[PDB]
RNA sequence: AGCGA
């Protein structure tokens, strides 16, 4: 309301004002209850997909797991902690080991990694450590122990008949409600983002991303846009055909000119696109990335904390099954 | 050090409330003796009240009285508002009658032996040319609050109207302190205490009552060998 | 909102259970003859209740026998220490 | 969801379940397959020690 | 109480048959349009899943014939306001131009400043010259209901508790006493006279004859009339209705005059609560989130108790073996509990009951069933009757207690109107005198509502320098995150008004009290007074007020200008180090008594198609262990307590009656069985024609 | 306490009938379960004393809806309260998200002894302080405590009794042998509370620094001494934490507690956190009294 | 190891019951087991001598079989296999 | 209706815990804190009231041919437990030469005043040091803070120091809710008194019970044949 | 059908 308000409660509001505030006091309640509604519903959902995660095994003595960012380096060269170490990192065994500059050993294969441990790695000056996750366990039926890593409730490590799986369903889905979606209106960032991300839904403001290296092919058309990518092999060009300027250039470390580089699957414009895309680009491991880093980002916007490893529970639930294009010989349609 | 033991001084200011000085008293000390003697009178002065009630027109308490202006819960109010010091334990019993238009004062009231009224001047209900106001009430010692006894507990008839009970007969009670504090370490504090009654008992009798109180359950941490 | 008024009480069940249990006990107070003889007449046993005919015949003696019997066993039960602590069960 | 053609299709199939679950040892009231319910823990055999056995 | 009688009537609902239920009334409808100011509250709503669906309508709005609200306004013509009131729907709002109330009017019809506060067709604010307003507000305080314009203070109070302290005002119990409020609006006699719970002279005259009952007018022509009073009667939610006279015999009273009191007014206008003596500090904890302390003198002094009267209804009705019959020759029971009854069943008026307690001897016929040889043998040896009439007699439930005011009893006998196959009816009216118990529930008048943590003693009490203990204790914490500061204002001015100020205008008016009004500059102690809603008491004049505050007996300004006090802890005995916030406020006693919430089960009554337990207060029941709280025992892991709360508490029949013959005889509880909604979804699979079978491997 | 909870008399005689019952009939009061279960019905006093009997060591859980996350169900070990209202422990309202606006709560009992073990070791009050979700403490305290605590620990230069090393014509007059003599005056209207003072401590860890200047390498607490400019306040914030726990000497904000109990948590045992985080709550409230905020 | 004494519900401390066994589930049927044991010792003392044996630490004046369990468990007196 | 009790829970040689049980609700609070206050500031004691020392005249920072800081010595002398009988200040000394630790035993005292921790550390003294310094000792109540010199310079070398009269060092208290049902909320008071070694916690306290007892029969001495509460 | 959190 452009008047605006100009009187504080001590000063005592004057009629219109007043007036006016009703209107925000009574849209806040009302969203309040709806919204509890809808969070209730996402926790509904989501304890029935992540009924069958409970940790059966002690090690499933894999290798495989992923990489943590772990305090980025910084230009003029130090270790600046990255903020969100607690959520991403803590409560993780590690699969490999930390040497650096050919020296010793540091932490060695499977260790709590709690705040000394961290602290020394950071001393020592490593950023990245490649670390056990459920999202790898290689066990049948459910997480081993030792991937799921310290029980975040005992500060043990996690015991061998935990429902972990519910654990993160209610985790995960109870910080609802104290969850008001971004201030902007076509931006979409709230608690229905984190269901439609869950959900799958090809983000309505879908942006495309790229699908192979290269320059761009840049050019402004009658009122929208009209991209493509030129190869490097190369190959077909992608032309991408209606790009709408209602939209914004996707701006990082500058905005996107004419000619600049482009990685495979890098977002041409500004917003989100569909996990799908980004899976059968760049497979299991970006789309676990994405889905974990996105869910992460509203969480964080609320400044919520919420340990990855819930999210990591349910998208591990999320990518079991494949898809038969052809059958072989056997009983697949 | 200071060799020189405290003492007590009064001072009257009406009939019913009046002031207690006590002096020297070791520095840090005053607040805390007062603090203790205010629990003590604002809590455990024995006294009197009346505890039930019989009207003989009434079956019970919600009911109105033909006549009265008030109604029984009413009159149950202002009664409970009601000021009486008896002398004996058992439960006694005072009347009251009264006919015609009028007002119904408390020194209406006739009491037995003991027991007494020390405000006539209550206004308790009014009556017309049809009231006729009859009723008896039981009065009993104790200390105190303590609510309505219960009519099936006791083997009390159905004409029985019971009341809750404040056996207190302190009203207010403050206090404060002049600390001297000089700089040559000779220090004392001073408690001036203020007693107000609500005309049952002098604050003198109330006083003396509550230190005697505050020598038994002090006889006990002080009988060990 | 359909209460079952008919159904199990949840208390009366163990209540009689334990009923039960004192009659046989306060019955082995008495002699083995007056107990049997009892038990028979408000069946107790098998809840087929014999009358003065059939104990008289299972016991070989007469029917007025076992009713001065009944009536004597009786009496000695209406006596409160034998009744004490049956009075409460009702 | 969509129980009347979950049950139909499930009948023509023969599926068994085989309440390898857990909110179906939840709906038929046995114990479910987490935490003091899996075998690993629900037959545990507890004894006495036999020293402190000898010594009772 | 008598506001919450007028508030259920002037209320608009939205949902109804030919209107939009709540699955279609989405939040588009539940916003404030512009258009509803002056024509529909935006404060008043409940809080539940109704919000602004259900409204109440405006103080001063009016219903067009065709069904629109019409609003008055004061017309204004070429700059000059006159006072032709014209009733305007909103689309000539929105044709018009609508100035404010609280603009400065010169005393002639004529703004003073051109550039003025004005609403446009869209809800638009401009500030539009002093020659194109048409028409200005009636008066402020037009935009409010009738209850949310009770609060003091409301334009400093933020939306939400506002709406919050308006939906609790309606829920406050009609106490014994029923003191007015120190601080009040202007809508506490209007209010109350309007809302008929108060007895009204019709036409003018002298008084007669008054009672407890009924009241004789004398009206100056020769007609006398008699107004009779409903004492004592149950209200539609259980609470007393008493209506008590106010006048003497010799006075005079003018037509439209209040002539005698109703449930929660006091001298004609309305009395929701009582005046307290509060404090702002955070005491021991115990007033921490939202609890309230209260003194023991609240308890003692009665000052907040409420008279309760709940009915109880029994009829002897035909059946197949005979017909019921009302009486004393029950079955097995001691003469002991028979001595309250009367004669012929029911129970002696004013008698006391306690839970579980008879009161109508009834029984009804039961035919003939065998006998367990058991009790056959036992009623051999206790000679005691078959009584084939079994015994349902009228129990008063479990955790009731309290007088038996009335006994209402119908008969067939007297041809009165009762249902086919009825004989006899008869209902008795218990009544309790509730005490003000922890628990409960108090608030006062802006949404600061609270649970009572604890009932000290009064000794152990913040008290003033002057031995006075405060009554309550608020919480700080809920002062600042909530913007409610209206109730801090509140107490300041109550604790102005206990006092009774006197500016000193001995050398012309000080400044704040320039635009005071006159017999204003000094009062009296516990004088009371009135800022309307949202033309009230300036800060500024506030700390005038608050300045100068004439001592209480001695030399004492106990509250210096601020408006804090030193207060003594009464339990340690120190001064707290630093001066505390302390005054008169006026909170309310809410009908969300412990008693009435306060629940258990150890076993009792049953479902019929399912075998689950029960459910309500009315009932026994149990509480819904439902599928959230499954899913924490899972998360937890607690097989084996999930297992007991799903099978042997809930269905398992054959269970049940093990588990407590084990817990009884002290042996161990044994292992469940199946649950039986379990084995009724089988039962209809089958009836389905579904083979469902359980196969061992 | 913290694995304590009130309970209604009025109700846990009903709740445990069936166990009252029995031991009342046990102790020969009833001649029978059927007089005993009428004893129970009428309240005849006895039953309370017997109760408290069956009460003693046996689990309950709270339950409130809507349970959203895990620790909606706490189990406690109920005690005995005057009144109809559940005694909440005020520490487990964040896990409960529960003001006391006049919530509800419900109470249910387990049976089996299974049912009573888990209730004891799985879903005690005092084994479940962290959150399942990023491991903070929810015990931690909140609100009024952390307003108490914040006014106990915060530094006021210029303040009554303060630490100055001016000489010449007398001494430093802000040295302290002990906390004791600290309380004392204290107690004495000399020495605020908030005040810079230099006290000799012999019950606490001095800071690693500190530690490794004095001793280096193996400094006991319980017998060694040392000096330190602090403020009395914080000297007695620092003796609720356990012994093996350093000095801490700062301003308690929220956070910084938080960043105390999850350390405390995460290197000391259960118990020790729970009987800290109660000390915490004592000291809090005590101080959240005396620090005057009000709001005129 | 420094802690205040425990009191009620709480004695013995959980973190000195956790190093006996593996997990406190394992803790938790172990207690319950031993619990029930006990209860059928009060039970059977009437008739018969059988298997049964406890209880093996002397136990209070009125005290709960569980409580008597965990306390045997903190003593070290019994011991178990899991599944 | 019912009587009180008393007992204790011996922690240490000095160090007790006091229990009295059970009260009329609340009683605890009306005597615990009287209670806690009494043995404070009501126990007569005695301490060091100043201290001269020759070598230092006004460098108040260190002392020539020792180790330890003047400010230390001050504090270390400033925890000694004293005994006393003679009212007016006497005068003490303690002298040692030569390099060695100098215990509290090294003082010699005059006729009536003892030292009851004479194997307490208080000096260093180094390279062929002698150290001598005057204590004057007095009696009194409570806790007094270090008293301004009232004189300006009649011993120059007399420096100020505060006195620990109180024997009791530290005492606190806590209130229970023992048995509400059958005695309807009663109360229990805890006490946990802290003393030095001179006096016996019991011994402190019933000197505390002898104090008040006196307190308040000065009050109950104004109509003696007056109603209370009786036991 | 109405209501509280
Ligand atoms: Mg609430
Ligand atoms: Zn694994």
């Amino acid at each position: 309301i452009p008047r605006p308000v100009k009187s504080s409660f001590r000063e005592g509001l004057t009629v219109l004002e007043y007036f006016i505030n009703t209107h925000g006091a009574r849209k806040g309640l009302a969203d309040t209850a709806l919204r509890t509604a809808d969070s209730g519903y996402l926790t509904r959902r989501l304890v029935d997909v992540s009924q069958d995660v409970i940790v059966r095994e002690h090690d499933c003595q894999t290798e495989r797991g992923i990489v943590v960012e772990l305090a980025e380096r910084a230009p003029d060269g130090t270790l600046i902690r990255d903020p969100y170490i607690e959520t991403s990192a803590y409560a993780r065994t590690l699969g490999t080991d930390a040497v650096d500059e050919a020296g010793n050993v540091i932490v060695e294969r499977g260790q709590d990694l709690g705040d000394p441990e961290i602290d020394a790695l950071l001393a020592a000056g490593i950023t990245q450590v490649k670390v056990r996750s459920v999202l790898t366990c290689a066990t049948s039926t459910g997480v081993c122990a030792t991937c799921y890593g310290r029980s975040m409730a005992t500060g043990k490590l996690v015991d061998i008949g935990e429902a972990v799986g519910i654990v993160a369903a209610q985790s995960i889905g109870e910080p609802g409600t104290q969850l008001t979606m971004r201030t902007f209106h076509d931006i979409t960032g709230g608690l229905p983002r984190v269901q439609e991300l869950f959900e799958a839904r090809v983000p309505r403001g879908k942006a495309p991303i790229a699908d192979v290296t290269g320059r761009v092919r840049l050019e402004d058309g009658e009122r929208f846009y009209k991209i493509t990518i030129v190869p490097d092999d190369g190959g077909e060009e992608v032309v991408y055909d209606k790009i709408s300027k209602r939209q914004r250039l996707r701006v990082f470390k500058r905005v996107l000119s004419d000619g600049d580089h482009v990685e495979v699957g890098q977002q041409l414009m500004e917003g989100s696109a569909d996990p799908h895309e980004v899976l059968r680009v760049q497979g299991p491991r970006e789309v676990q990335i994405h889905l974990v880093r996105e869910v992460q980002e509203v969480y964080r916007a609320q400044g919520v904390s919420i340990h990855d490893k819930h999210i990591e529970v349910i998208v591990r639930q999320m990518l079991r099954r494949v898809t038969i294009i052809d059958s072989g010989s056997t009983e697949f349609l | 050090l200071i060799s020189q033991r405290p003492t007590l001084s009064e001072d009257v200011l009406t009939d019913n409330r009046s002031q207690f000085v006590i002096e020297p008293l070791e520095p840090g000390f005053g607040y805390t003796l007062g603090n203790s003697l205010r629990r003590t009178l604002l809590s455990s002065i024995p006294g009197a009240a009346v505890t039930s009630i019989r009207i003989d027109g009434v079956l019970h308490e919600f009911t109105t009285v033909p006549g009265v202006k008030e109604d029984v819960t009413e009159i149950i109010l202002n009664l409970k508002s009601l000021v009486v010091s008896s002398e004996e334990d058992e439960p006694v019993t005072m009347y009251l009658r009264k006919q015609g238009p009028g007002e119904v004062t408390a020194g209406d009231i006739v009491p037995p032996a003991g027991v007494t009224v020390h405000n006539p001047g209550m206004h308790i209900a009014t009556l017309n040319d049809k009231g006729k106001l009859e009723v008896e009430l039981v009065v009993e010692r104790g200390r105190g609050y303590v609510p309505a006894v219960q009519n099936r507990a006791s083997g009390a008839e159905i004409g029985r109207i019971p009341v809750d009970s404040i056996y207190s007969p302190v009203l207010k009670v403050t206090y404060k302190v002049d600390a001297t504090r000089v700089e040559q370490r000779t220090d004392f504090d001073k408690l001036i205490l203020d007693v107000e009654t609500k005309n049952s008992i002098s604050p003198r009798d109330a006083l003396a009552s509550a230190g005697k109180t505050l020598v038994e359950l002090f006889g006990l941490a002080r009988e060990l060998n | 909102f359909i209460e079952d008024s008919e159904a199990v009480v949840a208390v009366d069940a163990v209540s009689f259970t334990l009923l039960q249990d004192q009659l046989q006990s306060v019955l082995d107070t008495l002699s083995e003859r007056e107990a049997g003889v009892v038990r028979l007449r408000f069946g107790l046993t098998d809840g087929q209740p014999r009358t003065l005919d059939e104990i008289g015949q299972v016991y070989g003696v007469t029917r007025e026998r076992i009713r001065q019997i009944e009536s004597k066993t009786m009496s000695k039960l209406r006596h409160p220490s034998r009744s004490q602590v049956l009075r409460d069960y009702l | 969801q969509e129980t009347t053609r979950v049950l139909t299709d499930a009948a023509i199939n023969c599926r068994s379940d085989k309440l390898n679950g857990l909110k179906e040892n939840v709906i038929i009231g046995k114990l479910i397959p987490a935490g003091t319910g899996i075998n690993r823990y629900r037959n545990i055999a507890v004894q006495p020690t036999e020293e402190a056995r000898a010594a009772a | 109480n008598p506001l919450s009688g007028l508030t259920h009537k002037r209320r608009l609902s939205a949902l109804g048959p030919g209107g939009l239920s709540r699955e279609r009334a989405g939040l588009e409808v539940r916003d404030v349009h512009p258009s509803h100011y002056g024509r529909m509250c935006p404060i008043e709503t409940p809080e539940g899943p109704n919000i602004g669906l259900i409204g109440s309508l405006s103080v001063y709005a009016r219903v067009n014939p065709f069904g629109f609200i019409e609003t008055p306004y004061r017309k204004v013509v070429d700059g000059v306001v006159s006072d032709e009131i014209v009733y305007l729907t909103a689309d000539e709002e929105d044709r018009h131009v609508v100035a404010q109330a609280n603009s400065p009017i010169d005393a002639d019809g004529r703004f003073v400043e051109p550039r003025v506060l004005v609403r446009r067709k869209a809800g638009e604010v401009e500030y539009v010259p002093s020659s194109e307003v048409d028409y200005m507000d009636v008066s402020p305080r037009q935009m409010v209901s009738v209850a949310t314009a009770m609060i003091p203070f409301l334009e400093h109070d933020d939306a939400n508790r506002a709406l919050m302290g308006a939906n609790m005002q309606r829920q406050a119990v009609p106490l014994v006493r029923s003191e007015a409020p120190l601080v009040g609006t202007g809508m506490e006699l209007r209010a109350a006279i309007d809302a008929g719970d108060v007895v009204v002279a019709e036409e003018s005259g002298v008084i007669e004859e008054v009672s407890a009952d009924y009241i004789t007018v004398m009206h100056d022509n020769g007609t006398r009339r008699t107004y009779r009073m409903r004492k004592f009667a149950r209200s539609n939610h259980g609470t007393c209705a008493n209506q008590c006279p106010i006048v003497d015999a010799g006075d005079r009273v003018e037509a439209g005059q209040v002539i005698a009191d109703g449930p929660c007014t006091d001298d004609g206008e309305m009395a929701l609560g009582k005046n307290l003596l509060v404090a702002i500090m955070p005491w021991e904890g115990h007033n921490y989130e939202d609890a309230i302390i209260l003194s023991n003198r609240l308890v003692e002094e009665d000052v907040l108790t409420s008279i309760h009267i709940e009915e109880h209804e029994i009829d002897a009705r035909d059946t197949k073996l005979g017909a019921e019959e009302i009486t004393r020759d029950i079955p097995n029971i001691s003469d002991e509990v028979l001595a309250d009854l009367d004669e012929r069943g029911i129970v002696r008026i004013g008698a006391e009951v306690r839970d579980g307690d008879i009161l109508v001897g009834k029984v009804t016929p039961k035919g003939e069933t065998e006998l367990t040889p058991e009790e056959r043998l036992l009623r051999a040896i206790f000679g005691e009757k078959a009584r084939e009439v079994r015994d349902t007699s009228l129990k008063v439930p479990h955790g009731e207690s309290g007088k038996v005011i009335g006994i209402r009893v119908f008969s067939r006998e007297d041809e009165d109107e009762l249902p086919a196959g009825v004989n006899e009816l008869v209902r008795v009216y218990v009544a309790q005198k509730r005490k003000i118990s922890d628990g409960d529930k108090l608030a006062g008048r802006h949404g600061n509502k609270g649970v009572i943590g604890k009932i000290l003693p009064v000794e152990d009490m913040p008290f003033l320098a002057d031995g006075t203990p405060v009554d309550i204790i608020l919480n700080t914490h809920g002062v600042p995150r909530r913007m409610n500061i209206g109730q801090i204002l509140e107490t300041h001015l109550g604790w102005c008004a206990h006092s009774g100020w006197k500016v000193d205008a001995a050398k012309g008016v000080p400044d704040w009290a320039a635009r005071l009004p006159d017999e204003l500059l000094e009062a009296q102690p516990n004088a009371i007074v009135s800022t309307p809603v949202f033309d009230g008491a300036q800060e500024a004049e506030l700390q005038g007020l608050l300045s100068c505050t004439l001592p209480n007996r001695d030399g004492d300004v106990l509250v210096d200008a601020d408006g804090k006090a030193m207060l003594f802890d009464g339990r340690s005995g120190e001064p707290f180090p630093y001066p505390v916030t302390v005054g008169y406020m006026y909170i309310m006693k809410l009908h969300h008594l412990v008693d009435d919430k306060i629940h258990a089960r150890s076993t009792g009554p049953y479902s019929m198609i399912t075998q689950q337990p029960l459910g309500g207060k009315a009932q026994f029941g149990g509480q819904r262990f439902g599928e959230m709280e499954c899913w924490a025992m899972q998360a937890y892991g607690a097989a084996y307590t999930l297992q007991e709360l799903l099978t042997i508490k809930s269905d398992d029949t054959v269970g049940r009656v093990k588990v407590y013959e084990a817990i009884v005889k002290g042996e161990n509880i044994p292992e469940p069985g199946i649950p039986e909604s379990f084995k009724v979804l089988l039962k209809e699979l089958q009836s389905l024609c579904l083979n469902v079978e359980v196969l061992s491997s | 306490k913290l694995h304590q909870c009130g309970l209604p008399k009025l109700m846990a005689l009903e709740l445990f009938k069936p166990f009252v019952m029995k031991r009342l009939v046990d102790l020969n009061h009833a001649q029978n379960i059927k007089s005993a279960k009428r004893m129970v019905e009428r309240q005849r006093p006895q039953v309370w004393d017997v109760l408290e009997e069956v009460i003693a060591e046996h689990p309950v859980l709270l339950n409130r809806a809507p349970t959203l996350h895990r620790l909606g169900i706490q189990a406690f070990e109920p005690m005995l309260v005057e009144g109809k209202a559940i005694q909440l422990h005020p520490l487990v309202c964040e896990a409960f998200n529960a003001d006391f606006d006049g919530d509800q709560m419900a109470v249910h009992l387990p049976l089996s002894a299974e049912a009573q073990a888990e209730a004891r070791i799985l879903m005690l009050s005092s084994n479940n302080i962290l959150s399942p979700a990023s491991g903070r403490p929810l015990a931690m305290p909140r609100l009024d405590m952390v307003t108490g605590l914040y006014y106990l620990t915060t530094e006021v230069p210029g303040d009554t009794g303060e630490y100055q090393p001016a000489s010449g014509d007398h001494p430093e007059t802000g040295v302290y042998s002990s906390p004791a003599e600290a309380i004392m005056a204290a107690d004495r209207g000399v020495l605020s509370v908030r005040a810079k003072i230099k006290v000799r401590l012999t019950q606490l860890r001095p800071p690693v620094e500190i530690e490794a200047e004095l001793f280096g390498h193996s400094g006991w607490q319980p017998g060694d001494a040392w000096m330190a400019e602090t403020t009395l306040g914080r000297v007695m914030f620092n003796e609720l934490l356990p012994l093996g726990y350093p000095f801490v000497n700062k301003q308690m904000h929220k956070k910084v507690q938080a960043a105390i109990i999850n350390d405390l948590a995460e290197r000391y045992p259960m118990i020790v956190v729970a009987q800290t985080v109660d000390k915490l709550k004592d000291a809090g409230f005590y101080w959240a009294t005396r620090s005057g905020v009000t709001v005129s | 190891g420094g802690y205040d004494t425990p009191l009620g519900i709480t004695n013995p401390p959980i973190d000195e019951l956790l190093d006996r066994v593996s997990s406190k589930y394992a803790l938790v049927i172990y207690a319950a087991k031993r619990a029930r044991q006990i209860n059928d010792y009060y039970n059977q003392l009437g008739e018969g001598i059988l298997e049964y044996v406890g209880p093996l630490v002397e136990p209070g004046l009125q005290e709960k079989p569980l409580s008597i369990a965990l306390r045997e468990i903190h003593a070290d007196l019994l011991e178990h296999t899991e599944g």
